[PDB]
């Protein structure tokens, strides 16, 4: 039937294949509950879209501005709009849009009306896929496009995790670390930096310092779960 | 199941000659439940085939280059000329990925027999399965199958048991004496009354550890005596 | 017919195969009475959950103190925390007592009357504190992923896994205490000392564990 993550596996009973991207991977049974599955579905959608934009941004950044480091690109911008005014505008606008999305989650058909201008509203849609002003120019079918979206999004989530850990253990960017891997495949993999043996543990050092100043304070910038590193 | 492993014994109820090389031995009663019997037969086949490859590699490497100790051949300073002093981490990574794939596919053959018989990229060519553990097809390209299948299976598994015994013999002879298999045979034919398992048990030529590119592998023996 | 701690020995009558981690281990018949057995079920579960957290924390801080990161060991972390940060230990202790007293009194009076704590008395929260079983509260708060909901067999499996890892973590924490009492160093210090020389470095070669020699 449908392509599963394990070709010979029987999928969990709650995973019947109705969702976009239901490749039968719920070994812990987190989506066994019908009500929490919807929240986890929306969470996957927004994690997917955030990670896709994030990976595209890091890639484009390391293309067109390679002198800056994306792990360091918070303290190497120095906008004139202040470090606090940035946080203020983003906090308020994101609180707005995210509470609107949350009210879409709680009450599905509730928040479609443009509050300021009374004549625009979104059509009745699904939970997680607004459409309307969000979605002009759909190039093809909707279910296949949702499948493609969630697949590229899962790949982008794993890609951002790889970005983070490779920026931590190497201190280089994604494309820079890729050029390092292509410059020495057998000698720059995580297997070639680390090894734990019953008697010896070799964890790679992270090139990210423990703290960065950023204007008179000490921002703690720790490597993710060092110590648990191999 | 005819001509059992011993004259005065009886075959177990779960071994009736249905599988190849069944002499009805099972003195520890491990193949009593059939799923465990399937798993143990698969692991038998794996241990057998890998041990046949093992003795083949040791013997062939010892005949074509006796100057390389097979016990220390895994070290990068003893690797051949294109791979000498290679980074063992990337090698382990290559092996890890390439074997995780095929062994997970084999495990899925065990769990769902007849589900991973298909090439998951080029969706036209499948491998048949007479039984589990004997794929055939691209794994049997010379076409020795579609004949006396049970007979070849008995030959395979018997040479495989023998190869298991023989490779652990190689390992023990290498740990006790410090020489290869045919090296040990020539050394026994050099002195068959003073150079044997007598006065070699109690000595382990294996060091307590090695340094392979910075690590420290514990490097044990199969028995104590003389470090 | 079912796995029992001491094979051949039949399980007692009060230990049917209904509770998670039931192996018939009650040689003292402590949970003979059903109400006492419910109390002891909740006790085992709370002990095991606290011990799972404690063992994970000890293991993690010992991992960080072994690899060279700035971590105190579990036998020194309290002093380090209240001294590095300007923390008053009595203040922190009574804060913890207030919070845990609220939580554990809620849990207590849901043991004594199971339907309670869900009347909207607390802050209007009704179904977050209703309680599914004895020792398994569930709800939107103690179970946000809803793993007790959905599949029931998976929930029984998770109950078995929970109580089993909990007993293992309790034994592990008792082992941490005994190893600090014996070897005076951290748990993974002991682990590395064992992995270095498994022979000649173990509890038989302390001097305190076996006092004969
Ligand atoms: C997850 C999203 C994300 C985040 C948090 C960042 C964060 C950052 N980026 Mg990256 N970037 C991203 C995505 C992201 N980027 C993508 C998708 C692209 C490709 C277009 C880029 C391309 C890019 C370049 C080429 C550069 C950065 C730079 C920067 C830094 C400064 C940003 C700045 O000055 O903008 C200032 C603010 C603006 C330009 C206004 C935003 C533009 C309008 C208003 C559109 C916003 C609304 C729009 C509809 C999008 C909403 C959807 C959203 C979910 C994606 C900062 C670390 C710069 C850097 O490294 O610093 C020196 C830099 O040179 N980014
Ligand atoms: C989402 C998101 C993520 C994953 C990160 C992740 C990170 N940020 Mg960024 N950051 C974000 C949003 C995010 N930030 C936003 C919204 C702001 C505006 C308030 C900043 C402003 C910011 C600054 C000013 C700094 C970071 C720093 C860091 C690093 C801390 C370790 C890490 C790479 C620090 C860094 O570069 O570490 C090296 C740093 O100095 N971030
Ligand atoms: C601020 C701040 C700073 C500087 C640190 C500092 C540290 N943390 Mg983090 N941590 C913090 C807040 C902070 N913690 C909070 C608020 C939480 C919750 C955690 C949860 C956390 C975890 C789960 C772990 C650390 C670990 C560590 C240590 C190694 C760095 C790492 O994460 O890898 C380092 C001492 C790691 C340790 O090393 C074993 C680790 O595994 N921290
Ligand atoms: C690990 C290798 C391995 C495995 C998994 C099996 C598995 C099996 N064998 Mg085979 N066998 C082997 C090696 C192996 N054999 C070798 C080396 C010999 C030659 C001595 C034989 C000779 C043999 C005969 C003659 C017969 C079997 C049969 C069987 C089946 C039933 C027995 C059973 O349930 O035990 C399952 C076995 C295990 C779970 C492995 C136990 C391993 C223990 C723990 C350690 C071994 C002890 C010791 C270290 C060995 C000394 C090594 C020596 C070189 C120094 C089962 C499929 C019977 C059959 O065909 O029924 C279908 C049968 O009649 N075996
Ligand atoms: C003792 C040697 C030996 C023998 C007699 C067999 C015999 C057999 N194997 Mg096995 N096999 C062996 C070693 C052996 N194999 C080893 C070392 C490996 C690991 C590479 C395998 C891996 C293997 C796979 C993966 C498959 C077989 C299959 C087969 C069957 C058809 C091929 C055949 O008859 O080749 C006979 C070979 C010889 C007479 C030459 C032996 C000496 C050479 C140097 C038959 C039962 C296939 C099968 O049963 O499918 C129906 C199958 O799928 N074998
Ligand atoms: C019951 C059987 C048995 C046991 C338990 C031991 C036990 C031991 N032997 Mg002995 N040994 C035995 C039979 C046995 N041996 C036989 C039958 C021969 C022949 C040998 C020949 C032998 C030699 C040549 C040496 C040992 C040594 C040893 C020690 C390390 C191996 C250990 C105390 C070694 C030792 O420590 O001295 C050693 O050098 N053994
Ligand atoms: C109930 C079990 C338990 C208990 C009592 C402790 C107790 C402690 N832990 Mg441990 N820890 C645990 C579980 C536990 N941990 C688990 C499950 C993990 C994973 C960790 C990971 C961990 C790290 C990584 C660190 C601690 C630290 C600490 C200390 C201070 C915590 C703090 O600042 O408050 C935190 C309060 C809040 C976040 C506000 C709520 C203290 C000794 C820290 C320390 O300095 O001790 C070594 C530290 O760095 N713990
Ligand atoms: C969770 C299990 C666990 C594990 C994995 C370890 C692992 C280790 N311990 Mg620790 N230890 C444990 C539990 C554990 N211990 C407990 C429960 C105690 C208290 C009795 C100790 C007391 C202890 C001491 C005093 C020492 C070690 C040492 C060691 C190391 C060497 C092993 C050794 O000397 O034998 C110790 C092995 C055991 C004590 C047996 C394992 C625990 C058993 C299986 C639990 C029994 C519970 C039982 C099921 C129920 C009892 C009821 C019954 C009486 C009716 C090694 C890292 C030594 C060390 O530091 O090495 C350098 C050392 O000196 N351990
Ligand atoms: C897989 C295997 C060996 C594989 C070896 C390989 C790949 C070797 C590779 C190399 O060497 C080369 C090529 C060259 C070197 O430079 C590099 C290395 C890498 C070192 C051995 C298994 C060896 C396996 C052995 C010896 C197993 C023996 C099992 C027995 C006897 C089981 C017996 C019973 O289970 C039954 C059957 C019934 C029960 O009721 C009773 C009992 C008795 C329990
Ligand atoms: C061993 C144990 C209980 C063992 C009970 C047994 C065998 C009971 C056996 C029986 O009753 C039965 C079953 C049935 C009866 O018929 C027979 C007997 C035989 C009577 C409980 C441990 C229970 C252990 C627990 C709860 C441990 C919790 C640990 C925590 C919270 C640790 C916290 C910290 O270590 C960190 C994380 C960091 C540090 O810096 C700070 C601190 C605070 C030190």
């Amino acid at each position: 039937s449908r392509p599963l993550w394990l070709p010979g596996s029987t999928p969990p009973a709650h995973l019947k294949g109705d969702l976009p991207g239901d490749f039968g991977f719920d070994p812990l049974g987190l989506g066994a509950n019908a009500e929490s599955l919807k929240w986890f579905k929306e969470s996957e959608l927004v994690h997917s879209r955030w990670a896709m934009a994030a990976v595209a941004g890091i890639l484009v950044q390391e293309i067109v501005r390679p002198d800056v480091f994306w792990y360091n690109a918070g303290k190497e911008v120095e906008s004139p709009l202040g470090p606090l005014g940035l946080l203020a505008v983003e906090f308020f606008l994101m609180h707005w849009v995210e509470v609107r999305r949350w009210q879409d989650l709680r009450k599905p058909g509730s928040v479609d009306q443009d509050p300021i201008f009374s004549q625009y509203k979104l059509p009745p849609h699904e939970v997680g896929y607004p459409g309307g002003v969000f979605a002009p120019f759909i190039p093809g079918d909707l279910a296949e496009l949702k499948v493609k979206e969630i697949k590229n999004g899962r790949l982008a989530m794993l890609a951002f995790v790889g970005f983070v850990m490779a920026a931590q253990v190497t201190g280089k960017g994604p494309i820079a670390a890729l050029q390092e891997h292509l410059a020495d495949p057998w000698g720059t993999t995580i297997f070639s930096k680390a090894a734990v043996v019953p008697g010896q543990a070799v964890a790679p050092p992270c090139k990210i310092p423990a703290s960065v100043s950023y204007k008179g304070i000490e921002i703690p910038t720790p490597c993710f779960l060092q110590g648990l590193w191999p | 199941d005819r001509k059992l492993w011993a004259p005065g014994v009886v075959a177990p109820e779960y071994l009736k000659g249905d599988l190849a090389g069944d002499y009805g031995w099972d003195p520890l009663g491990l193949g009593a439940d059939p799923t465990a019997l399937k798993w143990y037969r698969q692991s038998e086949l794996q241990h057998a085939r890998w041990a046949m490859l093992g003795v083949a590699g040791v013997l062939v490497q010892e005949i074509v280059k006796p100057d390389v100790y097979f016990y220390e051949a895994g070290l990068p300073q003893n690797l051949p000329e294109p791979f000498t002093n290679i980074n063992m981490g990337g090698l382990l990574a290559w092996e890890f990925i390439l074997m995780h794939w095929v062994e997970v596919r084999r495990w899925q053959d065990y769990k769902n027999f007849g589900s991973v018989n298909e090439d998951p990229i080029f969706k036209g060519n499948k491998v048949p399965n007479p039984e589990m553990g004997y794929p055939g097809g691209i794994f049997d390209p010379f076409g020795f199958s579609k004949g006396n299948l049970k007979e070849l299976q008995t030959k395979e598994i018997k040479n495989g048991r023998l190869a298991m015994i023989a490779y652990m013999a190689f390992i023990l002879q290498a740990q006790a004496t410090g020489k290869g298999p045919l090296a040990a045979l020539s050394a026994h034919l050099s002195n068959p009354f003073g150079n044997n398992i007598l006065k070699n048990i109690g000595t382990c030529t294996v060091p307590h550890s090695v340094d392979v590119q910075g690590l420290t592998i514990p490097l044990t023996c199969l028995w104590p005596g003389s470090q | 017919v079912r796995p029992v701690w001491f094979p051949g020995n039949p399980p007692p009558a009060h230990l049917d195969g209904s509770l998670a981690g039931d192996y018939g281990f009650d040689p003292l018949f402590l949970g003979q009475e059903p109400q006492t057995l419910k109390w002891y079920v909740q006790a085992e579960l709370v002990h095991g959950r606290f011990a799972m957290l404690g063992a994970a924390g000890i293991i993690l801080t010992s991992i960080g103190a072994k690899v060279g990161l700035g971590f105190p060991e579990w036998y020194d972390a309290g002093k380090v925390v209240v001294e590095k940060n300007n923390i008053d230990f009595p203040t922190l202790m009574v804060i913890q007592f207030y919070l845990m007293g609220w939580a554990e009194t809620k849990r207590w009076y849901d043991f004594k009357n199971p339907g309670s704590q869900a009347d909207g008395s607390f802050l209007g929260f009704t179904e977050e504190f209703k309680g599914l079983e004895n020792g398994y509260p569930g709800g939107r708060f103690f179970d946000p992923m809803g793993l007790s909901r959905g599949d029931a067999a998976k929930y029984q499996e998770y109950k078995q896994k929970e109580v089993k890892n909990g007993r293992l973590a309790m034994i592990a924490c008792l082992g941490f205490a005994a190893q600090y009492a014996a070897t005076g160093k951290g748990p993974l210090d002991n682990l590395a000392d064992h992995l270095a020389d498994p022979n000649h470095v173990n509890f038989a070669t302390n001097g305190v564990s076996i006092p004969i020699a």
